[PDB]
């Protein structure tokens, strides 16, 4: 988390809120209102698994939910708002000056890590839902975002042994997300903030001096 | 301050402060001549005269923001408003040889900072940015040309007290220069170094070198003098 990292997440926030909200809310309501009928469980950690539930069955439940969630994101190119498409392309070109090889990967990871996945894990706090989903859904959404991040980072699971069974799923969807990233990446009391940090703006190495006066006239009122 | 006519100048500077608020009616014919007076006076003499001379500039800038005869743009007016703000800063107090005071006004109505020409350079470019901003809006004026002539006259003529100040100003304000003017400046530098064989001389050397600094961006692209001035600088550094 640096200032430029804050700037990027802010642009995703103020421009993609309506984008995420209308994209994830239908799938979430299908996961809660529907499929609450059965004992849907996404628990794939064996040491955490109840004796009554089945590992093979829960593993399928996770991949099905992850599949339609991933499909809805990849197929959402025609609904991507233009302000972000400008942010990701601006991010695409600047890194390409120093890392021209696979520079598109950095855009897609930050896209999923700082924008898509945090709203998937916590839909209520992101403003997408009216209340938190049931506890069994919250465990599945957290596990799904771990899979979706592996796809975005183009890296297999190598840490937790219970996420390796999904490596075949993430290895196949590598380039589908890579195509989606290549798509979206191609085309106030300010004076109160100014004067509070105005002290010694001229520490550099004309405009900083000029600026100190406007800060002293506007801010001190 | 020693000069045979110092009192006569000091008196007129006093009048000029009082007049300067009424100069809100006056400035349009005068503005160059007032900065010519500022240029010589800017930090000189007893502290009350310095305070007066700071006030003189403040009041002139304010007068340029409101003369009912003028029609400056919102950009030009904003530049002047920000200039008033800038001249009100402690930085400009030190430039005018004011230190140890809350308000220049109070003292206006010695601990000479032994005058640093770099301070006059700073003032002069600020007054130049004021004049330039205005001159865009008033195409029918001759102000900078008259200031150039007035400063030029005093820069080139022999007068140990004023000539350094004038050279600094001439250099700062000018928009063109000739090899014959540079010859006169470097001849002044040389004559000032002869006088060092025989403080005032040193201030004249500093002035000529500052003048050469401002003047050298003006010189013609194929002039030898750009290369020559590097050695003028080297020789100056050698002085210690």
């Amino acid at each position: 988390n640096s200032l430029a990292s804050k700037i990027m997440t802010f642009c995703f926030k103020v421009y993609g809120a309506t984008y995420l909200q209308k994209l994830l809310d239908p799938l979430l309501r299908i996961v809660i209102t529907s499929s609450d009928w059965q004992h849907v469980s996404f628990e794939v950690d064996p040491t955490r698994l109840e004796p009554s539930e089945s590992l093979e069955e829960n593993q399928r439940n996770l991949l099905q939910m992850t599949e339609k969630f991933f499909h809805a994101i990849i197929s959402s190119s025609s609904e991507f708002p233009p302000q972000l498409r400008s942010v990701c392309h601006c991010l695409y070109q600047v890194v390409s000056q120093r890392f021209p090889q696979n520079s598109i990967g950095a855009v897609g990871s930050a896209m999923f890590l700082r924008f898509i996945n945090p709203a998937i894990v916590s839909p209520y706090e992101a403003g997408i839902l009216d209340k938190k989903p049931p506890p069994r859904i919250e465990r599945g959404l957290k596990l799904m975002s771990k899979i979706l991040q592996s796809i975005a980072n183009h890296v297999l699971f190598t840490k937790e042994e219970h996420m390796r069974p999904f490596n075949d799923f993430v290895k196949s969807n590598f380039d589908a997300a890579r195509r989606f990233f290549l798509d979206i990446a191609s085309d106030l009391a300010l004076h109160r903030l100014l004067w509070n940090n105005q002290e010694k703006i001229g520490q550099y190495l004309r405009p900083f001096d000029k600026m100190a006066t406007l800060l002293a006239y506007l801010g001190p009122p | 301050e020693q000069h045979l006519m110092w009192d006569d100048i000091a008196i007129l500077a006093r009048y000029m402060l009082m007049l300067s608020f009424n100069n809100s009616l006056d400035v349009a014919a005068h503005l160059p001549y007032l900065f010519h007076v500022v240029t010589f006076l800017v930090a000189t003499g007893p502290l009350s005269l310095r305070a007066s001379t700071h006030g003189l500039v403040i009041n002139i800038i304010h007068s340029l923001c409101t003369c009912s005869q003028l029609h400056f743009s919102e950009e030009t007016k904003q530049v002047l408003r920000l200039s008033l703000t800038e001249f009100s800063l402690p930085k400009f107090y030190l430039l005018f040889g004011i230190s140890k005071v809350k308000s220049a006004a109070v003292i206006a109505f010695y601990e000479r900072e032994t005058f640093a020409l770099t301070s006059l350079e700073t003032v002069t470019e600020a007054l130049l940015e004021i004049m330039e901003a205005c001159m865009r809006d008033i195409p029918t004026c001759k102000w900078l040309d008259q200031w150039t002539e007035l400063a030029q006259r005093f820069a080139f003529q022999y007068n140990p007290s004023l000539q350094p100040r004038a050279l600094v100003v001439f250099g700062c304000i000018s928009k063109r220069v000739s090899h014959g003017q540079i010859k006169q400046i470097i001849r002044i530098l040389s004559k000032a170094l002869e006088s060092c064989l025989k403080y005032n001389s040193q201030v004249l050397i500093e002035a000529t070198v500052i003048a050469l600094t401002k003047l050298q961006p003006l010189l013609n692209k194929d002039s030898p003098l750009h290369k020559a001035l590097f050695w003028v600088a080297v020789a100056v550094l050698q002085l210690d």
